[PDB]
């Protein structure tokens, strides 16, 4: 039973901490890399027109 | 004869016209102050005038004059054990003229003192065929580094008349007979810093090089003439490196260049290298060390010639036949030189602004290192060694600096965040950093010691390799079901991270480890986990070896404090750690 | 009568050319002394920008640009079966034999259909009846697997006014018609742009199952006449094997394979393969019945481009004969491919992940010519495409 | 003679083009007079033929450009400097707030500065004691030290930088601390709080000021902090006194910078900030340290609130490349009530060496601030793992050190914003934290500093 | 001769009063010094035309200087006495031999391959590499690149395959074409020593671009190599190598070049047309219908921050016929050539591999180690999630498989050449190490054949 428990524990924090911190974290990355060579792109067009 | 005038200013970019006479890379004097600046670009009868200086007070109508040659330096006797700004004026010399603790415009200083008396010793006789790089004297500079004037290029004839005697870098010490007459050589010769001096050969380096620092020297070396870059975050020990290479090389002259970092780094370095006193010279590493210093808060433009100018001077020494190591702290305050000037010129940038000709002058600055073989007829060997730092926003290795770098030098020093806020040092990424020359200095090694040194040191990157396997699969599993044969590599990797990494410079002992020192510690912590690995595999649970052996195991902790005499308190480690 | 440019400026692929009050934006032009291929993208009082999607090594100001006066377009009639051609229908077959080469020269045109072969005209028609576009006036038995039905060409109204069978080429008239704007003469040969569609009565919703011969299609996965099937493509996967079971056993009359933009040693898989396979009713090769499309990728980006524009061109045309057209595109992410390259060459803003903005319309502009419809003309016959794409994300 | 041109081209924002002009210099203060009286102050930022475009300190509102005109003064913006300087409050331009007399100039001081000499520089390494263990034992603050505060939207930044200067002061020695003081786009209620401790403290009359709040125009905190560092080393190393320089906040200035680089049309560089950040930083910090004949020092103590609490954001990190390390607030020590909220892993300081050690503060202060922190990275290490597995799934090892880590928060760290402990109350109440660990786990000090403590 | 300057930016520089100026023409600047500079067109108009100077134009006076314009773009001097001669990314010599008459003098640019016309590549190539040769099989006219990385050892691997590479019972001799395109004087040094310390260099034709000479000097260097492959090998019906490192230097130099006509980038700060650029250079090869040359292709690439979604080795593998992967965590470990085979495919393998080809059981046990491997690494890593006990009497074999296949069968050296007899015999004795029942993919007709 006590090996039950630490077992137990350990599938829990990866179910609701790990793995769903990482998952929020890929999300923000690939977010942030998109809008950023979004908008790089943007003043480039801009600077083009100089 | 021919005064531009201004008709532009934007920062340090100025634009003059009636300039028609004049040529590109060509030194001005710009406005009615007279400061230093440089033509960029030309167009029509206007020409755009990089300045150096501060161009606060500057406006249209100004006269400009330029000066018919590029940017040089002089190379002479005089410049050892001195330190120059951006464009190699004498700053202690600035001091004395200005009278003054602040930096002022409108100035111009010979580099070299054309004033001092020299002890110029002749050694060629007169009648010899000489040509470029033959080495007609020598003058004592300081005790170690015998600075032999050498004859300079473009100059192909018979020696006519020289000798010895006390005169000054000015004097014609030699006539040379040359097809297009009699020419008089003096010490000193000028050469332009975007201009690099000529060679006979490029040799390979394959001479590795004593830092004394043990991650360097055993898994990530430099041979003597190789490219080292440091990239990291700040606080992250990139000046560190520097500061202890320059000190612990066994180099004949040392090039220390500041570029775009703060002025308070560079008091220390000067007044630390005439106290680490040689034991084996009796002089101090001052006397083989130049200075070249443009702050951060100094003109941005100058950041560029700062790094062009000890690359310069480092040519002039490796000409001669000695091994020289350049120091460029930090090469990114000059990529944004670059930038910002990219961006008043209207070009094009490449990622996060820069100049999409940055890896081209990145690539032509560490092309000019290397084990070279200098002109002359003796065939003398010279070598430049590159040891740069690099510093990407926010630890960003992706950044346009770093990956151009990257792709022209062999040695990549990546320094880790992570690791300098746990206080380990020097931070050292292990598993990302990685070294071209890993695999010939093996070799050599391998020879040397009469030891098989590059397949104990695989063994410890295997080591720390398998840690980062381990670490990242049980960081979120958890290490309790750890096998007791994966939890002895566990702690085997923590003695080669805590006792062989981990090393401070402050402490006298930790900042120098000799061959034979890297030797003995890495035949304790290694036979370690070989032979406690057959202890392991005699039925042993794990909790026990180690319960019984942290006598064994603390002597390891210490084996970097052993002096370079007592070592064989060291390697009487792996008789007990057997028993 | 065609208004020659003279360039002016030439810089990277992108070459401007003046005195071109002439043409129409999106043309075709050959240019430079060379004669390469290029497409008009934008054009400011007489000065055209052109895009030239060939090398533009060689070429400068001085050289003339000759516009063709027309957007993509293909040739439409007998000839075009069993014959390969590319993404802008260049005929291989013919640039094999002709030039004596192994290459593609710069600046070397060859008309897409063979314009001097004999074909004999069956006159299904006689005269003095009233034809509108779509209405067939005869065949010609062009392969052994299809009866090619000669059409009446888009925009045309009148009576037949003298009709006669027996042997022309494409390019001899083998009818007149008295229309409202004169008497005009009709050929074997029509040309279409690869841009727009053909025009149709009625489409109607693809509700006939298609017999594929495969159990996992045709009972869980049908597809139908008229439908859409997206196919991923992994290697080892036997995309190339499913392929083929379909162009072979599928209940259609026509087949034209697509290949977008290929590697050149997976392409030639497919020019030595896909002839190898024999039509299952008659016993010859399915070459008879199919149209292929070839490009590598070192093919211009044009090619590439309109590589599924030009087959679905071909597709609508053999279905306005009320035949039932299979089309067959791998891959389109490496279409897409040359989307993402038009994006950065005519510098527009970019969509997600570096292709244009107008992807999804692209698409929805191909996927919405094929299925059920109702061709023109008075017969109301029933043609159907079924397209049957490969992706293969990176 | 008077030179002044009413020749206006075109006003666009901050921005200001004049044409037909002549001998106009760059980096030149103007001011515009305009159809109803009132004088604007600005700057060169351009200027080509007969042309030039300046920046508006207080910005073009309600200017007609046929009726105005653009008197251009020939020189830099310039600072009076005087001693009389001392307890005044100042704008953001200079401009005295305080409603007293006018200051009668020793001298006019341009606010570019001057560069000083490396070879004229002395190497700080005196020790400054500033009552906070966090600092006088982890991060070192050394008279003449470019060390910043990073700190946070909301976070007690304005709370610690009162405590500092309250109880700063040097060993075995009287001296006082000239502070200069600067504020840059901030809100009224963080002003006049910082007012009513100096006057608490009774170093206000000490103290140099100069105010920009956040009503106040964003084009003139360019130059706001450009006034205090020529005030702080004319009072340094002219009038020979040691001064600390602290403001807030930094990240104002750069949002400043950014406005008039957007109205430039320059070409942007990370987030639309301009290429020359570290370049224009640089000019500010590097404007402390010491030279050697004077008794003079410019000690820096800079406040940033690093934007969306990002390290990696364009301010913070260009400030860690210029600064000798930082001291970092994280809203997670204030969360839990650690006053001050200094979390010292991801701080450094890079003096600290040569500025202590015996004769300095104590022989063993490297052996333990070493130890320290070391087993605080691994406390935290295990307090981290303790709420994730479960504290008996800890080792046994580990768990000494996750007390070792709580207690080195709530007691070591956790001291209060008016606690001034001394350098060996400091040093002493580091060892009794490592003394819960064994002998054996403290391999960073060596066996002499371990016996003899 | 024109001594018309008027526009100097850089090392770019415009001249005025021009007629009949083409694109990528050679010019030629006169200064007033004397000095000769050579140059290129990046832009021509109609009463001005740009070109960016190799040397650059440090200390060119405008008023002063004249340019030539020669009239045609950079030609290659053909010959086939170029067999054992090392040339620069120009075709300058740089060996100082014999000068070499050009038999023909050809545009480096070259001519698109008819898809028709295109042969299948069918006859196997015996690199000697038991990583590639056996799992990933070469083919005499295939695009195969080799995904590398900065500080992974893709020039030891350079070395080896065109050092060792042969075809079987043909009895002729391979072409090796090898191109450096903007590497360091050491890493081209160390690929000079080779060819020549190995008696390679008689097979081999070599073209050597630095990194600190000219972007445009890149620019030309891939199609120096393959204009010259493509004559040797169609033109003269010889089987030809190319060989090309590092690819990446070839896109920086496009993006000084785009950046130098103000074109705006694409994807990640690279210019639109890359993707017809490198399809140009890739295209190049494969067997031709009626010749019997054929060229091979392997480009060498190191990506950005190891990143495949990288436009660089994004888009090659959308031409290239499979790709060769190196992973960092393999070299840090001692395995060279540090090839995984889990991330490389071959798309031309199948024919390559068989019976007449190389044997009867190149296919299966190819399959077979593929699967004995990953199953085998997820055992590995079982052993470190559930400890050693988890694993049972199968799990201990298939972990200690992945061990020995990791240091005994990728990990064979940078100088050990394998026959593909000895490669396909070491995977039989390290699938003897399983039982039968765990060879599943192989039949029992060839598994009762040849295992021990
Ligand atoms: N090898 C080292 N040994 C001990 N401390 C180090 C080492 N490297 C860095 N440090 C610590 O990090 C601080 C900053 O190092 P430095 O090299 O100046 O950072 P940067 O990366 O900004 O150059 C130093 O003051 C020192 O305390
Ligand atoms: F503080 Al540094 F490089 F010196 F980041
Ligand atoms: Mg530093």
């Amino acid at each position: 039973a006590e090996e039950i428990e630490k077992t137990r524990r350990r599938v829990n924090a990866l179910e609701y901490m790990t793995i769903p911190q990482l998952e929020e974290t890929i999300y923000y990355i690939k977010m942030k890399l998109e809008e950023n060579e979004r908008a790089e792109v943007t003043r480039l067009i801009k600077v083009k027109n100089m | 004869m021919q005064i531009g005038k201004i008709i532009k200013v934007s920062g340090p970019l100025v634009m003059a016209e009636n300039m028609s006479e004049a040529s590109i890379q060509d030194m001005c004097l710009v406005g009615d102050l007279g400061v230093i600046g440089e033509i960029i670009e030309m167009r029509q009868d206007v020409a755009s005038i990089q300045v150096y200086e501060e161009t606060s007070g500057i406006g249209p109508g100004e006269p400009v004059r330029s000066t018919g040659e590029a940017l040089s330096v002089e190379l002479g006797p005089g410049i050892i054990s001195q330190m120059f700004d951006g464009i190699q004026r004498p700053l202690d010399t600035f001091m004395e003229v200005t009278q003054s603790n602040f930096l002022g415009r409108g100035v111009q200083l010979p580099a070299l003192d054309h004033e001092k008396q020299w002890w110029f010793e002749a050694t060629i006789e007169e009648g010899t065929e000489v040509s470029a790089g033959d080495i007609i004297g020598y003058v004592d500079e300081t005790k170690i580094i015998q600075h032999k004037i050498m004859v300079p290029n473009g100059i192909k004839g018979t020696v006519q008349k020289i000798e010895s005697g006390s005169f000054t870098i000015d004097d014609p010490i030699c006539v040379i007979e040359t097809e297009q007459g009699l020419k008089e050589l003096t010490m000193m010769q000028k050469w332009p810093v975007r201009r690099g001096r000529p060679i006979k050969q490029k040799l390979n380096p394959d001479v590795p090089m004593i830092t004394g620092q043990r991650v360097i020297d055993t898994f990530f070396p430099v041979t003597k003439g190789g490219a080292a870059a440091v990239p990291g975050p700040f606080g992250a020990g990139k000046t560190v490196v520097q500061h202890q290479i320059a000190k612990w090389s066994d180099v004949d002259l040392v090039v220390y260049v500041g570029c775009g970092e703060r002025g308070n780094e560079m008091t220390d370095v000067v007044n630390e290298f005439p106290e680490l006193i040689d034991p084996n010279t009796g002089e101090s590493l001052m006397e083989r060390t130049v200075l070249i210093a443009n702050t951060s808060n100094m003109p941005v433009a100058a950041r560029e010639a700062s790094i062009y100018t000890g690359i310069t001077i480092a040519e002039y020494f490796r000409d001669m036949g000695y091994d020289v190591a350049i120091m460029a702290d930090s090469t990114s305050r000059w990529a944004e030189a670059l930038r910002e000037m990219s961006g008043r010129l209207e070009e094009m940038p490449g990622d996060e602004g820069y100049p999409a000709y940055l890896g081209s002058r990145l690539a032509e600055y560490y092309e000019r290192s290397g084990r070279v073989i200098a002109l002359g007829s003796d065939q003398r060997e010279g070598s430049i060694t590159a040891i740069s730092a690099v510093s990407p926003s926010g630890g960003d290795i992706s950044e346009p600096v770093t990956q151009n770098t990257l792709r022209v030098v062999k040695v990549f020093w990546g320094l880790d965040s992570s690791l300098a806020q746990k206080r380990h040092f020097p931070s050292i990424n292990w598993i990302q950093s990685y070294s071209l020359y890993s695999t010939e200095v093996g070799r050599y090694m391998d020879q040397i010691l009469q030891q098989d040194w590059s397949d104990m040191v695989t063994e410890g990157m295997r080591i720390l390799q398998e840690e980062e396997q381990l670490n990242e699969i049980v960081r979120l599993v958890g290490i309790d079901s750890l096998s007791d044969n994966d939890r002895l590599t566990l702690e085997v990797a923590k003695s080669i991270r805590e006792d062989y990494l981990q090393q401070n410079a402050f402490d006298d002992v930790d900042t120098f480890t000799s061959r034979e020192k890297q030797f003995n510690m890495l035949k304790v912590i290694l036979t370690f986990g070989k032979e406690a690995r057959k202890a392991l595999s005699l039925g042993a649970y794990f909790n026990e070896i180690m319960e019984g052996t942290v006598a064994v195991r603390e002597r390891i902790s210490r084996s970097k404090y052993i002096p370079e005499e007592e070592l064989a308190k060291i390697s009487s480690i792996n008789e007990e750690i057997k028993e | 009568g065609m208004q020659i440019g003279k360039i002016i400026k030439v810089s990277g692929p992108l070459v401007m050319a003046e005195n071109m009050s002439e043409a129409s934006i999106q043309d075709m032009c050959l240019v430079g002394d060379l004669g390469v291929i290029g497409e008009i993208i934008e054009m400011r009082q007489d000065v055209a920008s052109i895009q030239v999607y060939e090398e533009t090594s060689g070429i400068g100001p001085g050289e003339p640009v000759r516009s063709t006066g027309e957007a993509l377009s293909v040739e439409l009639g007998p000839g075009i079966i069993s014959q390969m051609f590319d993404g802008i229908q260049r005929p291989l077959d013919t640039f094999m034999e002709v030039t004596q080469s192994n290459f593609l020269g710069r600046g070397v045109q060859l008309p897409a259909l063979d314009h001097e072969k004999q074909w004999w005209f069956e006159a299904t028609i006689e005269e003095g009846t009233e034809v509108s576009a779509g209405d067939i006036i005869g065949y010609v038995d062009e392969t052994k697997i299809i009866q090619h039905k000669i059409m009446v060409p888009n925009g045309i109204k009148g009576t037949v006014q003298k009709i006669e069978s027996g042997s022309f080429t494409i390019d001899d008239p083998i009818c007149v018609i008295e229309t409202e704007q004169g008497l005009k003469e009709l050929t074997m040969m029509q040309k279409w742009p690869v841009r727009r569609g053909r025009p149709i009565k009625q489409k109607l919703n693809p509700d006939v199952p298609m017999i594929t011969g495969q159990r996992v299609i045709d009972t869980f996965f049908p597809v139908t006449k008229g439908g859409a099937a997206a196919v991923p493509g992994p290697f080892g996967a036997g995309k190339t094997v499913v392929q083929h079971q379909i162009a072979k056993w599928s209940d259609v009359d026509l087949v034209v394979y697509v290949g977008c933009g290929e590697r050149g040693n997976e392409m030639t898989d497919v020019v030595n393969e896909f002839p190898e396979l024999i039509d299952p009713n008659t016993g010859e090769s399915l070459m008879e019945r199919t149209v292929l499309i070839a490009n590598t990728s070192n093919m211009p980006v044009a090619a590439r481009e309109a590589s599924i524009y030009t087959g679905i061109t071909i597709a609508e045309y053999f279905r306005d004969m009320g035949y039932d057209v299979a089309i067959m595109a791998d891959s389109t992410s490496r279409w897409a491919e040359a989307l993402r390259e038009m994006s950065g060459r005519l510098e527009e803003m970019p969509g997600d992940e570096g292709y244009p903005a107008y992807l999804g319309s692209r698409l929805a502009e191909y996927y919405e010519r094929s299925g059920r419809v109702i061709a023109l003309g008075s017969d109301q016959r029933e043609g159907s495409i079924t397209a049957i794409s490969a992706v293969s994300p990176s | 003679m008077i030179k002044e041109y009413r020749t206006i081209k075109e006003v666009v924002g901050p921005l200001m083009a004049v044409e037909k002009v002549s001998g106009v210099k760059y980096e030149e203060l103007i001011e515009v007079r305009m159809q109803n009286g009132e004088i604007r102050r600005g700057q060169v930022l351009e200027v080509q033929e007969d042309k030039a475009m300046v920046q508006i300190f207080e910005g073009t509102s309600g200017i007609n450009l046929k009726n105005s005109s653009v008197r251009f003064l020939g020189h830099p913006l310039q600072l009076g400097v005087s001693e009389d300087m001392i307890g005044r409050v100042f704008d953001g331009l200079g401009r005295p707030k305080d409603n007293g007399p006018e200051i009668l100039p020793e001298k006019y001081l341009d606010i570019n500065g001057e560069v000083i000499n490396p070879i004229a520089r002395d190497y700080p390494d005196e020790f400054i004691q500033t009552g906070i263990s966090a600092i006088d034992h982890l991060n070192t603050l050394v008279r003449g030290q470019k060390l910043p505060v990073f700190s946070g939207s909301g976070l007690p930044h304005k709370e610690l930088a009162a405590q500092i200067a309250r109880q700063a002061t040097v060993l075995d020695s009287s001296d006082d601390f000239a502070v200069v003081f600067a504020a840059i786009g901030i809100t009224f209620e963080e002003a006049e709080f910082f007012m009513e401790d100096f006057r608490q403290t009774g170093a206000i009359d000490r103290s140099v000021m100069f105010m920009n709040l956040a009503n106040d125009p964003a084009i003139e905190r360019i130059a706001t902090p450009r006034m205090a560092l020529t005030a702080a080393e004319y009072l340094a190393y002219e009038k020979g006194m040691h001064v600390l320089v602290i403001m807030t906040d930094m990240t104002n200035y750069a949002e400043a910078l950014r406005e008039i680089s957007a109205a430039r049309r320059e070409v942007p560089g990370r987030r639309g900030y301009p290429g020359y950040l570290y370049t224009n930083l640089a000019t500010l910090f590097e404007r402390a340290g010491r030279i050697r004949g004077l008794k003079g020092s410019v000690t820096q103590i800079p406040i940033l609130t690093m934007p969306e609490d990002d390290k990696t954001h364009p301010i913070p990190d260009l400030t860690g490349y210029i600064t000798e390390g930082q001291i970092i607030l994280t809203r997670e020590l204030y969360k839990s009530g650690i006053q001050p909220p200094i979390d010292v892993l991801p701080s450094l300081s890079r003096l600290k060496d040569k500025g202590t050690g015996a004769g300095k503060t104590r022989e063993d202060h490297a052996a333990t601030m070493n130890q320290l922190f070391a087993a605080y990275a691994q406390g935290k290490q295990a307090k981290e793992l303790a709420v994730v597995l479960g504290e008996s799934a800890l080792s046994d090892i580990d768990k000494i050190y996750a007390k070792f880590a709580e207690r080195f928060e709530n007691e070591y760290v956790n001291q209060g914003f008016y606690t001034n402990r001394t350098i060996t109350e400091t040093l002493d109440l580091g060892w009794e934290l490592l003394a819960m660990l064994p002998r054996t786990e403290l391999k960073r000090i060596k066996d002499d500093l371990l016996d003899k403590y």
